[PDB]
């Protein structure tokens, strides 16, 4: 097994079996803990930049569960939806990218059109619910 | 058998001990008077007016004083607040110089009205005529000005004198528009915690609670702060109890509680006057000018007959913890000025009274009744206006004078005493009690004893026959 | 009908039915509110503690959605996965527990054992969930 | 072809249609920057209002996320539960109230309702999966 | 003669490095929140306003 970004550098096949251990670790840390000892113990300086810690700890993992929770698939891993590639974001086939190409370099390359994939992926979500409240 | 298999819930009423951090928050009707309190401030949120008081009945939980943690962050937010309360205020570094005092001269009433009969205030007031600078700093001239003998001090050269805090630290006055009126505080946990009460009427201090009853937070809490004897606590309601973590051991107080009020009745019948005197660029101060009209000591009436009672019910409570031992008081045995006296502070005024007459007695076997008639104990009472309610922790203070008369009541719930060591066959099986004593934090113990913080786990987790369904 | 909390010392099968109550109650109840009336009120001693009020709700709730949301019985009161039992933990019958034990010992019983399962389940969750990408 | 709010105005059959620009906007903001150049900088009345400013964001928002999770719509932009409207809160009929009544009125009407139907929903949901666990 | 403020309270001298020029500020709510912005000429006080963006 691998510990935490144990695959950085590894394929991306490969990147594709230790998901769960960095999941985990997004919230949990060490900044729990309020003080060894609590003069005022509130605004000391070791105190006013843990608080900005936790703040930044929740809206760091808040970020991500706010596009998933759009996404349609709260609450798992791994998910696929219905948004059929147009195969000019990236022309590569499938043998090409899942077995030596890496994780790492493969955002840089598609991180050139996310903001036009992020968007294009909620519509979909959207548009399904639509067609299922005339459905019934 | 085979098909039991992890069932994951969520919202299980379960919970884990664990320490929090709480929140002010003040009565709606008690606030909004613009009276710009120093405890309750504006800050507080407002409370909920509609408590909930839900029963768990079928349970236990083991409660415990000496060690609940909700006092040492209300003792912290007690001691913030005072110090915050001072920091607007103005300082009084001028005022450390030497003092050329007088003993008082004066064409005052003689008629007194005196019913008292116990002493009017010549010895207890020095006219002190010091020497301080005016706005502009190349200029003094001579203010004189009306000092109590404890707030002076005489470092050498008699008919020389000088103030008694200017060794050890600088005490800011208070601004004389912030009152001490303890206003109702509740302390509110924050959504996700929990406070579990003890709702059983015979509670002893420590030890499992089997009646515990649950509410999202506690009732007001009254600030107030006191040496020898609670004022205006929270009465018992089963009977009168006696905590302690050991009555064996004598290295602590012990916290007496009553289930009987008894009204005292203390009040300062002289007036002073107000004069404000400039010290500097944009600084007053605020002295007592001359006092006239009646003079008579401030003194405490107390019911003698409700405290002949009480004493005999306290005494028949301890008789139980002490089977054979002869129980009798005894005045404080020395130390400082607050354990030695009582203290407590009304209408923006300290005050320091003997109470030396009411722990002296002794109690044998009640065998004879101390049959007497109804007699008001009347004690003396100090008048100090450079406080330090605290040894180091706190800022010393200086309490502005305060003008026409004071009269307030005090409804007395609790009594704070000490046991005192001995041999075994040295003892002629007597046990002596003295009172006094005690940090803020046993005022604090003697209210705060039946609530605890819990923390909340929803996440449940038990076998069940499920088998979650496979997407073909 | 029960209160919050209300139901705690009872029996854990006759409590399996007010989870609502106290799931109702992890973030509504009085901090929400600002001050009673608005110099610089945000930096009084009493006004410095409801931001380590309010903060320590949300890092208190979202800690339990993390959990909820890797099982993937997240946006559920009352799910259940598919993860053998293999009675280790707890080898008790099914009318030995439900019934009689009460909740609160319950939880105390496996305490010990709860980190180990808290990661079995996010990894048969995952597992599970690459069959699916295995299977289409 | 709306912005945000864009059809706040417009009737209620042709205001669903813009429901995702003006969910896409709860978090995202001009917040995420640090500052213009990072005296009592961390201690400034803006060192605090900013703060104040972050700790709202998430906690207004994220309390909503906390009612779509009781009821089981988590990850759906549109839902779908199974309480059966009795004509109390309303009886305007389908056609009166989907043709020309605009949003910002629509739930003001709704208003003494709020408060028992955010509850009765919570009991559906739950009384939903209770016959499930025992069904499976 | 004496200063006129030197007895009232205390007077300081502003450090000449800070300056008094008004910079334009751009006000911001956080996130959830909108802020209505009337766009009609004619507008007094109060009353509804149509033309608001
Ligand atoms: C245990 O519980 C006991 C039961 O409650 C409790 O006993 C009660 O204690 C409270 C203490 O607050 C008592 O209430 C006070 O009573 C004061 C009596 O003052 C006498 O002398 C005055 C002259 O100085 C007279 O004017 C006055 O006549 C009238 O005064 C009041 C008018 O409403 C009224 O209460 C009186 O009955 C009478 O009708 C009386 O003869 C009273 O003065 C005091 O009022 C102050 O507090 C009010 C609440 O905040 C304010 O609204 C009011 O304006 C007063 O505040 C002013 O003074 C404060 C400093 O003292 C300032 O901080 C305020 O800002 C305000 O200052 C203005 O006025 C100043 C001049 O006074 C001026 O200098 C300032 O510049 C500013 O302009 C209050 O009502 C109550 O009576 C007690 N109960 C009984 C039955 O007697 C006991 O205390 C508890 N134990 C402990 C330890 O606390
Ligand atoms: C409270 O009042 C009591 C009186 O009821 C005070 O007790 C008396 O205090 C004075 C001095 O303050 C004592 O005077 C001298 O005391 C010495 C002590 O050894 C004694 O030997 C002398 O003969 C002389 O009397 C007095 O004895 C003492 N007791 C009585 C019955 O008067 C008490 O001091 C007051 N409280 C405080 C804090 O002062
Ligand atoms: C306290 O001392 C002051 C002065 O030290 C006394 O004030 C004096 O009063 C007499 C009587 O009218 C005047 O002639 C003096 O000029 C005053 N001295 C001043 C103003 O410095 C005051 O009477 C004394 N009070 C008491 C009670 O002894
Ligand atoms: C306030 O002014 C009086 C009047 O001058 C001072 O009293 C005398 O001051 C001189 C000046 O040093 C001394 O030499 C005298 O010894 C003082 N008189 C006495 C009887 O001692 C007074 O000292 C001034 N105040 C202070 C605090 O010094
Ligand atoms: C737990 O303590 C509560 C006290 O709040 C008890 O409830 C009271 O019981 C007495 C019995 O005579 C009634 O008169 C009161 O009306 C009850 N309520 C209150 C608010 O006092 C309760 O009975 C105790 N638990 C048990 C098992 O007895
Ligand atoms: C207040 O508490 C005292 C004792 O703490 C109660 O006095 C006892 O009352 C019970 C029941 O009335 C008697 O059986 C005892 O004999 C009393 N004690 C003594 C020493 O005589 C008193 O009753 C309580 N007050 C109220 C109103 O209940
Ligand atoms: C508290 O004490 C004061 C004075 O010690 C009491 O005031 C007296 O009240 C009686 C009757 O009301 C009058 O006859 C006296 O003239 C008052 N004396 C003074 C000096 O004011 C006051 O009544 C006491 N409080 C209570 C509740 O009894
Ligand atoms: C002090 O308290 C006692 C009782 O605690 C009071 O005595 C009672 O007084 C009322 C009316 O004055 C009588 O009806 C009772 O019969 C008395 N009982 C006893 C046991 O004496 C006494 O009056 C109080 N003192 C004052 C000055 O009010
Ligand atoms: C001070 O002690 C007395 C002793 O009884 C309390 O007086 C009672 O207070 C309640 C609460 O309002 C009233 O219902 C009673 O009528 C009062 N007694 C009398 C004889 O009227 C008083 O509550 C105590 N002080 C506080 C702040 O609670
Ligand atoms: C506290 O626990 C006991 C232990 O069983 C409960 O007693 C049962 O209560 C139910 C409630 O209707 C009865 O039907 C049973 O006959 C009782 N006895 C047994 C052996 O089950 C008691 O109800 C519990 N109290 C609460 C409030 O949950
Ligand atoms: C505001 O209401 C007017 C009502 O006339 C809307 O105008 C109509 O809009 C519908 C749907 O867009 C068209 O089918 C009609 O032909 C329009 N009629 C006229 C006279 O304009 C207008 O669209 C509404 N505002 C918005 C933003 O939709
Ligand atoms: C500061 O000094 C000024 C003037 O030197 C004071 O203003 C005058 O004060 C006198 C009283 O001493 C009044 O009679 C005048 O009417 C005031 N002037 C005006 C224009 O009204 C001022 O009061 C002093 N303030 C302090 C705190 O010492
Ligand atoms: C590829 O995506 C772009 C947007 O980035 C879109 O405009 C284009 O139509 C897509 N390609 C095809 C073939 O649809
Ligand atoms: C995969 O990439 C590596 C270099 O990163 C290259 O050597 C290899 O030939 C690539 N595989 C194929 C099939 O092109
Ligand atoms: C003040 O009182 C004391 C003690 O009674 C006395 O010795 C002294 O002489 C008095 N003052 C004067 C100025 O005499
Ligand atoms: C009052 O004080 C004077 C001193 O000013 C003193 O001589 C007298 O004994 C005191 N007592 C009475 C009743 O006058
Ligand atoms: C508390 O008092 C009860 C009353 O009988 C007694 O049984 C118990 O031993 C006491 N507990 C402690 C810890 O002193
Ligand atoms: C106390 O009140 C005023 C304030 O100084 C005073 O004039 C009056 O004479 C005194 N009271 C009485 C009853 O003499
Ligand atoms: C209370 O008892 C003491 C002695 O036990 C007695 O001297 C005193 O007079 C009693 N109280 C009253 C008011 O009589
Ligand atoms: C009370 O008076 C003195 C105070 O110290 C003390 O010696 C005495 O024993 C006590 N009791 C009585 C009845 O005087
Ligand atoms: C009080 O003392 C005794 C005992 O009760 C009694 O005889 C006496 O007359 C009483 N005093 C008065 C003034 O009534
Ligand atoms: C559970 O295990 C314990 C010891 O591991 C054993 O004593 C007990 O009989 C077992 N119970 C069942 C039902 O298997
Ligand atoms: C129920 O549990 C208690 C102890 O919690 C035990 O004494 C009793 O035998 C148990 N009964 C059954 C049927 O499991
Ligand atoms: C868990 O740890 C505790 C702590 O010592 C230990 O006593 C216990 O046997 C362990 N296992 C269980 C099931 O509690
Ligand atoms: C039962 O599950 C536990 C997980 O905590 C594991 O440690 C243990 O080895 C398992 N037993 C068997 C026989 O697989
Ligand atoms: C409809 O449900 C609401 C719930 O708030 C209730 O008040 C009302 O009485 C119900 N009406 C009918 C006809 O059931
Ligand atoms: C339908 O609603 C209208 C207005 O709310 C009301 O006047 C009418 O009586 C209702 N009809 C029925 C059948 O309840
Ligand atoms: C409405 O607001 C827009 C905002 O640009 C403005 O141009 C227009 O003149 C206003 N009035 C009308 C009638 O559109």
């Amino acid at each position: 097994i691998f510990g935490f970004l144990g695959a950085a550098g590894s394929t991306m096949g490969a990147a594709s079996n230790t998901l769960t251990v960095q999941a985990r670790q997004l919230l949990s840390g060490i900044v729990q803990q309020q003080s060894n000892l609590p003069h005022l113990l509130q605004l000391t300086v070791w105190g006013i930049k843990q608080l900005q810690a936790r703040v930044l700890a929740v809206e760091r993992y808040l970020e991500v569960q706010k596009f998933l929770g759009l996404w349609g698939c709260s609450g798992k891993i791994i998910c696929c939806t219905a948004v059929p590639w147009n195969s000019t974001w990236s022309n590569k086939s499938f043998e090409q990218i899942w077995n030596n190409m890496t994780w790492i370099e493969w955002e840089r390359e598609i991180s050139n059109y996310t903001s036009q994939i992020y968007d294009i992926l909620t519509e979909s979500q959207f548009q399904q619910d639509i067609n299922e409240v005339d459905l019934l | 058998a085979e098909n039991l298999w992890v069932t994951v819930y969520y919202g299980v009423p379960v919970w884990k001990d664990a320490d929090t951090t709480l929140f002010c928050a003040s009565d709606a009707k008690a606030h909004e008077t613009e009276a710009h309190n120093i405890w309750a401030t504006h800050a507080c949120v407002p409370t909920d007016p509609n408590p909930q008081e839900i029963y768990m009945e079928n349970v236990t939980e083991n409660f415990n004083m000496w060690k609940n943690n909700m006092v040492e962050q209300m003792q912290e937010d007690i001691i913030s607040l005072w110090d915050q309360s001072l920091k607007p205020c103005v300082k009084l570094t001028p005022l450390c110089v030497t003092l050329s005092c007088t003993n008082v001269t004066l064409t005052n009433v003689n008629y007194t009205n005196n019913f008292p009969n116990i002493g009017n205030i010549t010895d207890e007031v020095r006219n002190c005529s010091f020497n301080v600078t005016t706005e502009i700093r190349d200029k003094k001239q001579k203010v004189y000005a009306l000092f109590y003998k404890l707030d002076i001090v005489q470092m050498e050269n008699k008919n020389s004198y000088r103030l008694i805090n200017c060794n050890t630290s600088v005490c800011k006055q208070a601004c004389p528009k912030i009152s001490f009126d303890p206003i109702p505080i509740h302390y509110c946990t924050p959504a996700g915690y929990a406070i579990l009460k003890c709702n059983e009427k015979n509670f002893n201090g420590t030890g499992p609670c089997k009646n515990v009853s649950s509410v999202q937070c506690t009732h007001g809490i009254k600030p107030v702060v006191s040496t020898q004897l609670l004022l205006n606590g929270s009465l018992a309601e089963g009977e009168i109890i006696i905590r302690s973590e050991n009555l064996t051991n004598n290295a602590k107080t012990i916290i007496v509680h009553l289930n009987k009020s008894v009204e005292i009745n203390c009040t300062r019948p002289s007036n002073n006057t107000r004069t404000s005197v400039t010290i500097g660029p944009g600084q007053v101060f605020y002295r007592t000018g001359d006092i006239i009209g009646d003079i008579r000591k401030a003194y405490c009436e107390i019911n003698g007959t409700k405290w002949n009672e009480t004493l005999k019910q306290v005494v028949g409570k301890l008789k139980e913890h002490f089977p054979n031992k002869t129980i009798s008081f005894q005045p404080p045995s020395g130390g400082d000025l607050e354990i030695t006296m009582h203290h407590f502070n009304c209408r923006g005024e300290f005050f320091y009274c003997n109470t030396t007459q009411l722990f002296n007695s002794t109690w044998i076997n009640s065998t004879t009744i101390k049959e007497y008639n109804d007699t008001i104990i009347y004690l003396p009472c100090k008048i100090k206006q450079i406080i330090n309610m605290w040894q180091g922790v706190g800022q010393c203070m200086y309490a502005p004078p305060i003008r026409g008369k004071i009269n307030c009541v005090s409804n007395i719930t609790g009594i704070l005493l000490t046991r005192d060591g001995g041999d075994a066959n040295a003892t002629n099986d007597t046990e002596t009690f003295r009172p006094g004593g005690g940090n803020i934090k046993d005022n604090w113990r003697s209210e705060l004893y039946k609530y605890k913080v819990v923390q909340i786990e929803p996440l449940g987790i038990a076998p069940t026959k499920c088998k979650r369904r496979v997407v073909e």
